């Protein structure tokens, strides 16, 4: 806020950028009905992954 | 469900990470696609009597 | 080519297929080959034979 006559307004890149990428991280990881689903290599243990 | 009733699965009985693939960022609708995969598999398996 | 392509082959195949998309086929989807014991002949089959 440099000096009284200077009209020290401030731009908000950083803020309009973060909320940007945050919008997308949430859309990708917290959107689904679920977070994660395990998967097995063999039918031997498929009944545990669930 | 087979007998329908909590099986106290000694957790130590479980597999290792070694054997386990994990996935994240599921589509909210994976359900419907899994279902259509199943009904397609179903039409197929019915197609062959063997 | 059927003479080779019988039952076991088919089950393996189909499974694999499943195993790509719907994994744990073994015990909810497709009866395991070790237990897929051949069907008894019907009364209709037997009486027509005799």
């Amino acid at each position: 806020p440099v000096t009284a006559g200077s009209s020290s307004w401030v731009d908000r890149t950083v803020w309009e950028s973060v909320n940007g990428t945050l919008q997308d991280i949430i859309n990708v990881f917290c959107s689904g009905d679920e977070a994660v689903t395990f998967v097995a290599d063999n039918q031997q243990d498929s009944d545990a992954a669930d | 469900q087979t007998p329908r009733g909590m099986i106290q699965v000694n957790p130590k009985q479980l597999p290792a990470r070694h054997n386990l693939q994990v996935v994240v960022a599921i589509s909210p609708n994976e359900k419907a696609e899994r279902a259509q995969k199943l009904i397609s598999l179903k039409q197929l398996i019915a197609a062959d009597a063997q | 080519l059927a003479p080779l392509f019988g039952l076991e082959q088919d089950r393996y195949m189909t499974a694999q297929i499943f195993e790509l998309m719907g994994i744990k086929d073994t015990h909810k989807y497709l009866l395991p080959l070790e237990q897929y014991q051949p069907p008894e002949p019907s009364p209709m089959e037997i009486l027509q034979l005799e």
